[PDB]
């Protein structure tokens, strides 16, 4: 189906305080199975998923060799960002930069992104054709020519369109057992009593992966959404996701409200019904 | 520079049961900048052996970070989890609500 | 597997 291999990279700055703060981590879909953090002792690329531990030593070496050149282009960027827009010299700045590449059912390239970011804010961005870049200022208008200058785009393209998505297949191949499952939502349905005349209906999705999902309301089939109290989709702590959905209802009308649960590990979209 | 407020969830790994084992995890969502101080609470206590997730962050670049430790939920315990952020003109403590 | 090449800003 629809696979996708992502890199997170945040530098922070601590000004006075020491070297500044490198965390990366590797997500396969929604599972986390690579981490570099530079306040760790390690000072190692190390697993977070159980089919990534049985790759060989250098598969390590190299995943660190290549952390540790990445914390030190960050820690670069992080003077001349805040040389570009003269910051002062006290004060903790962030830098993110995300890359990764999506496939298709078939395996095959579908999609490539490389973004980069300046507190919180969209800094510079590597266009859909992977050929071009998009800039915020004037300040990501000289990195995009410095850039353009070193032919980055076209090293990121053979990347994105080779490198990325051979190891994505590799690693789809070694972990299926937990990247190209589907685990289908629990589902329940809670009452609680907020006053003698209302009352709250709550709807769980528990246990499910990947965390796409949708949780809808409905009272006598119209949509609910509005009146609809919905949470993030939030993680269990074990590889899976958690939803809800609550809706105020009055005391004597909850036949007239049904849940909808669907996911892509449901052949049919769950209705769940209180009476 | 961008400030986001730390949304916070505080629930259970699985459905809670009195006496049975579980995990109480607090998710922070949506804050920017990084530097964010969460701590897990048993009536009111901190929680000392307490592990974490590992940064990451969302497409409007607002990071997202899972704290959570095991924990054998009663009757009468109460839990929380206490978040404390830039954007927080007070460290705001969301209660543990076995339904939510 | 990460990019063995990282240009800077």
């Amino acid at each position: 189906g629809s696979h996708s291999m992502r890199y997170f990279f945040t530098s922070v700055s601590r000004p006075g305080r020491g070297e500044p703060r490198f965390i990366a981590v590797g997500y396969v879909d929604d599972t986390q199975f690579v981490r570099f953090d530079s306040d760790a002792a390690s000072q190692r690329m190390e697993p977070r998923a159980p089919w990534i531990e049985q790759e060989g030593p250098e598969y390590w070496d190299g995943e660190t060799r290549k952390v540790k050149a990445h914390s030190q282009t960050h820690r670069v960027d992080l003077g001349t960002l805040r040389g570009y827009y003269n910051q002062s010299e006290a004060g903790s700045h962030t830098v993110q930069r995300m890359y990764g590449c999506d496939v298709g059912s078939d395996w095959r390239f579908l999609r490539g992104y490389h973004q980069y970011a300046y507190d919180g804010k969209d800094y510079i961005a590597l266009k859909e054709d992977l050929r071009s870049w998009t800039a915020a200022d004037m300040a990501a208008q000289t990195t995009k020519h410095k850039w353009e200058a070193a032919h980055v785009a076209e090293q990121l393209r053979a990347y994105l369109e080779g490198t990325c998505v051979e190891w994505l297949r590799r690693y789809l191949e070694n972990g299926k057992e937990t990247l190209q499952r589907t685990d289908a939502p629990k589902t329940h349905m809670t009452h609680h009593a907020v006053s003698d005349h209302e009352a709250t209906l709550r709807c769980w999705a528990l246990s499910f992966y990947p965390a796409e999902i949708t949780l809808t309301w409905q009272r006598d089939g119209e949509d609910q959404t509005q009146d609809t109290e919905l949470v993030e989709t939030r993680p269990a702590g074990d590889g899976t996701f958690q939803k809800w959905a609550a809706v105020v209802v009055p005391s004597g009308q909850e036949q007239r409200y049904t849940c909808h649960v669907q996911h892509e590990g449901l052949p049919k979209p769950l209705t769940l019904r209180w009476e | 520079m961008i400030q986001r407020t730390p949304k916070i969830q505080v629930y259970s790994r699985h459905p809670a049961e009195n006496g049975k084992s579980n995990f109480l995890n607090c998710y922070v969502s949506g804050f920017h900048p990084s530097d964010i101080e969460v701590d897990l609470l048993k009536n009111g206590e901190r929680i000392e052996k307490v592990e974490h997730s590992d940064l990451s962050f969302s497409k409007d670049w607002s990071f997202y970070l899972l704290y959570y430790t095991e924990f054998t939920p009663t009757e009468k315990d109460e839990y929380a989890c206490r978040v404390n952020h830039v954007t927080l003109s007070q460290p705001k403590i969301v209660k543990w609500d076995r339904d939510m | 597997f990460m990019n063995k090449f990282i240009y800077e800003i």
